[PDB]
């Protein structure tokens, strides 16, 4: 067939990153190593700051949100009671 | 809208066979059914259930077999061409009281009563709202609400205005197995018997459902185990940089 | 998307101004404290987003000391990310050393697209 | 070695793990329907037939 | 070389699932694709066994489906996973396309991953909008007035686009057959979409939660992350499971079990749960034209996003003030979900009309500004001048 | 199009039919009723509607009935003078349909009905 | 009796034609079943019930 | 035949299959050009088509 | 992606036929020739001996199987008339 275009990733042997020179790495084989050795040192420790360095970007947007709905549904319940009444003829106007 | 244009709401009862390990109770259905047949059916129809559904569930073989005999059903017609009538069987289904919409109006001052087939899933509230229709009429209504002539007042119908009456009093039914009939008692038998009208299924489907979840349980943990034994190797692998020497 | 060239004079403008670099600089420093590349080992031009004509002319112009150091960092950023740790506190980027390396050949081959563009589209008057 | 005897010779540990699932299916249904139907005493069928007897 | 990777049929499986070059470091939000690619062959083959057994006429529909839970054997099986399924199917969705909006997975060389994606998604909206109308049940037959009559606002055309779709007057048996026959059909364009859609991402690969090049570190795609797909893959049937068999009509409304009756119309018209925020926006616009302009607005305005993000830095892991309004965007979708369930009243009515505001500034005001200011503050805390 | 004759309709009952899938709530007015809807003048309701534009012929009284919002039905001859009542909105009708008696200012349709001679043909 | 209109017949003859036969009707308001004369949109009806 | 005889249950699932197959047979369309564009057509001589080709 | 297996066919430049040398081509325009010279000296001579030299490996196979239908078809139309009524209870045993 033809040749494709011009991509940013090739295949193994021809990946298209830059030349690396100096590093050194090291593994031992999975059968070597000790089974299951995780939910201490991080249920502890680990699985806390996760999402508590994380979590006042979620809270401060939830927090707004539930104040303006709980804020909007107890006024509605308000203008179809008795004691809202007056205040319903002059809203819908 | 107001409190009494969406109705009341209707509040949670220790039903038994509420929980994912529950039946329903047979004896209660059974019971059930001979309210529908003395007081139900005289207007309202169960036009999805077949009779052969009975057996094994509320009544034996030969108890459905005499039920379905007291009642005619259309038959092929003759050589001549003309119709015919014949008693009924267990591939019948149960028939209701009238022919047609218009006359099922002209008996109830124009109102329709529903087919209660599918009544219990069909309404928001379940078995806590049908119970709560039934033993929920008051006396008289509250001071300044006025009725219109033919319908009655339940706080749990949306409006508050129904054109069903009052039909449960105190021992109009004799039961089999000698149970006091109140009006609290008919009322959870009929709503017992009317939910395994709208879920056969349901004795079966939580039977089958035990059996699906341990299995994808243990398939869950199982998995967790095995994707940490093969990942263990690039997990704690280790990096190491000597800057090369210039000059090439 | 928006070019470095527009970015540097933006930004010059507000770092000669004395009253407008009392207010966005303290600003600036706590938004990089808080952005946190730098407990994962990286310094801010290893960050940018390489997939376009300009970045990759940059990144071949170089010297190969300084590109074979780049790899490191980013290797070493990958390995930290997959663990969900941070590197220990003695290997963080400082911020004396996080200096605009690959800013100049960025700018440097922005200003011959920008002149080539303009002597490929053009007028002339008798 | 209890490797090599169960899970090494791969002409059934495909075997094993397609004939062990057989004899599997009959065993969890009878355990499950019992513990089902004890937790349902009194309230099936079978019970009511036993004393509608009459 | 072997011989998975020298057949013709064998190769495109070797370069997809087997021998492909993925990033070391992505989480388990990557794993979101192949349970859709689940998800789709579970609606398939379960909507070919219950049509075995329905029938699409307007008098007999509603009977089938109540057929189909009564006599087949394992009928009520077949329809509480097809129904539930739908279900999981958009929630499934809705984080894949959140995943892209966090980690810039729509800019470029990506663009057109991510436009192919757009077209899946109106074809399922429009692939549940047809199966809900042939229960026939009263909240399919009013849902589908509603929706209809929307297109007559059209000027000079718009009273025989109705008409051509209705093939008749109003909502009757013309309707019901020409919907089964269409709910057939879309779910094998989506199949065909998805092999479009592979396709492109085969090109240039997936992104990383760093936002960085991922050639200096790949590792193969069989035993690491088909173990890691399996560990979604169960607690995803697991889930399932538990609504199929203990709570099978949470999810639904409870007027569908009532046959449609086109005399008596119900005290309240809702959707399902995952068509509420559209639904709302529409009712935002007080002009009927306008209103059905917006609703179709707010699917195709997330084409736009590739030219208003102006960052130099893909992705929201290093930027604080990115992070802030997206989550503001995210609570924003469920409010909108929560208004289109209430009744057109005070104050839900201008509380609608806010928040469709803030659902298309995000895209056309808020990115392009805070992306540019947080180039700005990335320059002037590194240059000493 | 439906054609029925003139002599057939009664005055008192009601002869509603799903002509096209559209409730038509109408009736034999007889003249009785043809100055029970002058007394209320234009200074309550947004239309420039009278009854001169509202029937041809105010011997037969006739127009359809949906909802100018989804199309729910009313009770008939329970209304405040003369009309009709959907509970659906606190929908009052009078005789032959003017709302603001509740919500709802728009007055909804009248069908094409068309007389050759003795034959009225709703269509 | 409508497909007949321009190919054989004129549009009243047709007409005249179909109103010779009975046909059934909606039940009334007590639920009665009814009869009516036939019109073009009926079906030309046969000599036998079954 | 889901049944005793062909009855209602065999035309109900008969019509079903003949919607499905349809597009079953469009897939294997595609996998019967992928094959072809691996070696190209023949000729009516028999011998090879490499040293004259046309677009 | 990977690269593929070996075929027999090539693309437009690496083809993969034998090397050529010494084979000169020639061509005129279509916009310089003659309007449709087709249909004499084409249905004059060519258009008979295309098939006529190809008539009797088609017609011998042809004659064969239309005798052995034609042959057939007249003993079973005799097999059925009054006179072939004898015939009929002989071959049926
Ligand atoms: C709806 C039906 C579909 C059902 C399946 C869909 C699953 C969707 C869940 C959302 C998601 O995909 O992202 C998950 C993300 C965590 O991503 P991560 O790679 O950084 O964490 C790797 C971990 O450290 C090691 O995880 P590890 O591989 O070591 O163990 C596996 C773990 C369970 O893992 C999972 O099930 C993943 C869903 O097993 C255990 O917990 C051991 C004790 C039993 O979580 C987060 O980023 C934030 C947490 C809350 C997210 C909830 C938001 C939902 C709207
Ligand atoms: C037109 C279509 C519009 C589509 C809009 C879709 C809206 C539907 C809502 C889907 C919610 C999905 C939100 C999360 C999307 C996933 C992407 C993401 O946010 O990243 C995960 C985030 C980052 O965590 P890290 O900082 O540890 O990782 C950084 C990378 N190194 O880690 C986190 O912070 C995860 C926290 C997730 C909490 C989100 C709560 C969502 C509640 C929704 C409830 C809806 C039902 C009521
Ligand atoms: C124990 C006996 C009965 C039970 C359990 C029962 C059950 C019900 C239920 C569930 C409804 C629907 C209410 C709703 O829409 O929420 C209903 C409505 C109705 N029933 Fe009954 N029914 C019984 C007996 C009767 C009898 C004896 C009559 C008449 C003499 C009757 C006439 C009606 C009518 C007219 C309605 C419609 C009311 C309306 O829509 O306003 N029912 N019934
Ligand atoms: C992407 C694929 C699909 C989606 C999202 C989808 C969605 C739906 C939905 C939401 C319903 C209404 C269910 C309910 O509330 O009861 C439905 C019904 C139905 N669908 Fe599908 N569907 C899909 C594929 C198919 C296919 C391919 C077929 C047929 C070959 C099919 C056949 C049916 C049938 C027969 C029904 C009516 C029975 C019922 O109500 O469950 N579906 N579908
Ligand atoms: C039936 C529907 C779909 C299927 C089967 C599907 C499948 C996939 C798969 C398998 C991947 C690669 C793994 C992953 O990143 O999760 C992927 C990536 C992607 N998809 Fe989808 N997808 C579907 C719908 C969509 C939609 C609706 C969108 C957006 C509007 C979308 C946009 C993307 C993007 C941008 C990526 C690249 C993510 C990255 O590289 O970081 N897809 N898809
Ligand atoms: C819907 C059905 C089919 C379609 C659309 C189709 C399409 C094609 C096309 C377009 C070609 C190339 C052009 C040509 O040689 O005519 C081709 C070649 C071929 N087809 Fe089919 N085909 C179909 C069915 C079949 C069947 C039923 C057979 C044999 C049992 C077959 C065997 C072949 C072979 C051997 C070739 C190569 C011919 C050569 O190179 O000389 N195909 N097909
Ligand atoms: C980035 O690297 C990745 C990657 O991360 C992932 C996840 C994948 C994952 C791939 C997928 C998730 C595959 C996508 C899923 C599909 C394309 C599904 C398509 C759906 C179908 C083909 C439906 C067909 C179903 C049928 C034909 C069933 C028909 C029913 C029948 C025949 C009933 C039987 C009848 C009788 C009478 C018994 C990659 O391919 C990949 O490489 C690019
Ligand atoms: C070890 C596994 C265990 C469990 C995990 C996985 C199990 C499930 C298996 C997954 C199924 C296989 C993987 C998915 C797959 O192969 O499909 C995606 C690839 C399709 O895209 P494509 O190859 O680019 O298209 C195909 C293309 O690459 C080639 O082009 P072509 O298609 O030939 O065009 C011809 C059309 C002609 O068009 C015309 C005529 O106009
Ligand atoms: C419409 C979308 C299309 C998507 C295409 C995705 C590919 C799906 C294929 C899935 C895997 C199928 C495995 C094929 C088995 C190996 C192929 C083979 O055996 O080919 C041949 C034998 O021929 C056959 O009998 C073909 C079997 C038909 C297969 C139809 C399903 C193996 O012999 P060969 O040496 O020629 O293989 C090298 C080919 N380059
Ligand atoms: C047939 O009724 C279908 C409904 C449904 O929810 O299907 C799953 C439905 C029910 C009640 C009311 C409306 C219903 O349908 C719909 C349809 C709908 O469609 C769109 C969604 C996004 C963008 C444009 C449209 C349109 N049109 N958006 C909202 N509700």
């Amino acid at each position: 067939g033809p040749p494709s275009g011009k991509t940013y990733m090739g295949w193994w042997g021809h990946m298209g990153g830059p030349k690396q020179k100096g590093i050194t790495s090291y593994a031992v084989s999975p059968y070597a190593q000790k089974p299951l050795q995780g939910i201490f040192h991080n249920a502890v420790f680990n699985s806390f700051r996760r999402f508590k360095s994380q979590f006042l970007y979620v809270l401060i947007p939830a927090g707004i949100y539930w104040y303006w709905w709980k804020n909007g549904n107890e006024y509605n319940e308000f203008l179809y009671s008795k004691a809202g009444r007056e205040e319903l003829e002059r809203v819908n106007v | 809208m107001t409190a009494a244009e969406h109705g009341l709401h209707a509040p949670a009862y220790a039903w038994s066979h509420n929980g994912p390990f529950e039946t329903f109770d047979h004896a209660s259905i059974r019971r059930g059914y001979q309210v529908y047949r003395e007081v139900c059916a005289a207007c309202h129809s169960l036009d999805r259930v077949a009779w052969r559904t009975l057996v094994g569930v509320s009544h034996t073989n030969e108890e459905v077999r005499n039920m379905a005999e007291e009642f005619e059903y259309d038959d092929e017609p003759d050589e001549q061409g003309n119709p015919k009538k014949r008693p009924g069987k267990l591939s019948d289904y149960i028939p209701g009281p009238y022919p047609n919409e218009q006359a099922a109006r002209a008996a109830n001052q124009g109102a329709l009563p529903p087919d209660l087939s599918l009544i219990v899933k069909a309404r928001h509230g379940g078995c806590d709202y049908i119970f709560s229709l039934l033993t929920g009429y008051p006396d008289e209504p509250p001071a300044g609400v006025a009725l219109p002539p033919g319908s009655n007042y339940n706080p749990y119908f949306p409006g508050g205005s129904i054109a069903m009456a009052r039909v449960l009093f105190d021992d109009m039914v004799e039961y089999e197995d000698g149970t006091p009939a109140t009006t609290s008692q008919m009322a959870k038998d009929v709503t017992t018997f009317l939910n395994w009208c709208a879920e056969p299924e349901h004795d079966e489907r939580k039977r089958l459902g035990l059996k699906t979840v341990i299995i994808l349980s243990s398939l869950y943990l199982l998995s967790i185990w095995v994707k940490k034994f093969k990942w263990a190797g690039i997990k704690t692998r280790k990096f190491v940089f000597n800057p090369p020497k210039p000059r090439k | 998307p928006q070019s470095f060239t527009s970015i540097a004079r933006i930004g010059d403008y507000i770092l000669k101004s004395p009253v407008l670099s009392k207010l966005c600089v303290p600003v600036a420093n706590q938004f990089i404290n808080l952005a946190g590349y730098k407990k994962l080992g990286l310094k801010f031009d290893d960050l940018i987003a390489e997939e376009n004509p300009i970045m990759q002319t940059a990144l071949r112009r170089l010297p190969e000391d300084e590109s074979y150091a780049r790899a490191y960092r980013i290797i070493r950023a990958h390995q930290t990310e997959l663990t969900h740790h941070l590197l220990p506190r003695n290997e963080w980027i400082k911020a004396q050393e996080d200096v605009p390396y690959l800013l100049p050949y960025i700018l440097e081959a922005e200003a011959a697209a920008k002149e080539k563009d303009e002597l490929d589209n053009i007028e002339v008057s008798k | 070695s209890l490797y090599k005897t169960f899970f090494k010779r791969n002409a059934v540990f495909v075997g094993t793990i397609f004939a062990g699932a057989f004899v599997f299916q009959t065993v969890f249904d009878t355990a499950i329907t019992s513990w089902y139907e004890n937790h349902n005493k009194g309230k099936l069928w079978k019970d009511v037939k036993a004393r509608i007897a009459a | 070389m072997a011989f998975r990777k020298s057949n013709v049929y064998l190769s495109l499986v070797n370069s997809y699932i087997i021998d492909s070059p993925q990033p070391s470091s992505i989480n388990y939000w990557w794993n979101m694709g192949s349970l859709l690619g689940l998800c789709l062959v579970i609606q398939i083959v379960t909507g070919i066994f219950m049509a075995m057994h329905y029938s699409s006429n307007i008098e007999l529909a509603f009977s089938s489906v109540e057929h189909i839970m009564r006599d087949v054997h394992n009928g009520y099986i077949l329809r509480y996973l097809h129904a539930n399924g739908a279900s999981f199917f958009f929630m499934v969705m809705f984080m894949h396309m959140a995943k892209g909006l966090y980690y810039g997975s729509y800019r470029s060389p990506r663009v057109t991953l991510w436009n192919v994606g757009v077209i899946i998604f109106i074809l399922t909206i429009a692939t549940a909008f047809l199966g809900y109308c042939c229960v026939y049940g009263q909240m399919s037959h009013w849902g589908a007035t509603v929706i209809t009559n929307l297109f007559s606002a059209i000027p000079f055309v718009g009273n025989d686009i109705v008409s051509w779709l209705w093939g008749g007057f109003s909502v009757s048996n013309p309707t019901i057959q020409r919907f089964f026959a269409l709910h057939y059909l879309v779910p094998f364009i989506i199949a065909a979409m998805v092999i479009m859609h592979l396709m492109a991402l085969h090109i240039h690969g997936s992104s990383n939660p760093l936002g960085i090049t991922g050639n200096l570190d790949r590792i193969p795609m069989h035993s690491y992350f088909i173990f890691k797909d399996l560990v979604t893959v169960f607690l995803f049937m697991l889930i399932l499971a538990l609504f199929v068999f203990y709570s099978p009509n949470t999810l639904g409304h409870p007027d569908n079990y009532i046959p449609g009756n086109p005399l008596v119309t119900p005290a309240s018209i809702v959707p399902e749960w995952y068509l509420l925020p559209f639904y709302a926006i529409l009712r935002s616009i007080p002009d009927k034209l306008l209103g059905v302009i917006t609703m179709f607005a707010a699917i195709l305005v997330l084409l736009v996003l590739p030219f208003t993000d102006r960052s130099v830095v893909r992705g929201n892991t290093f930027k604080v003030l990115s992070k802030f309004f997206f989550f503001i965007f995210v609570f924003n979708f469920v409010l909108l979900g929560q208004i289109g369930a209430c009744h057109v009243e005070v104050p839900y009515v201008l509380m609608g009309q806010i928040a469709t505001f803030i659902y298309f500034a995000y895209f056309l005001i808020i990115v392009p500004v805070i992306s540019t200011i947080e180039n700005v503050l990335f320059y002037i805390g590194r240059v000493n001048k | 199009k439906v054609e029925v004759n003139l002599a057939a309709i009664p005055l008192g009952k009601n002869v509603v039919v799903k002509w096209q899938g559209k409730p038509v709530f109408i009736r034999h007015r007889t003249p009785h009723e043809i100055q029970e809807a002058n007394s209320v003048d234009m200074s309550a309701l947004k239309d420039p509607q009278t009854d001169a534009d509202r029937v041809k012929d105010p011997q037969w009284l006739i127009m359809l009935g949906i909802c100018t919002h989804l199309g729910c039905v009313p009770i008939g001859e329970a209304g405040d003078f003369g009309g009709w009542f959907c509970p659906c909105h606190g929908s009052h009708y009078d005789i032959s349909g003017r709302i603001r008696k509740g919500p709802a200012p728009l007055n909804l349709e009248i069908p094409a009905y068309e007389f050759d001679g003795d034959k009225v043909i709703v269509g």
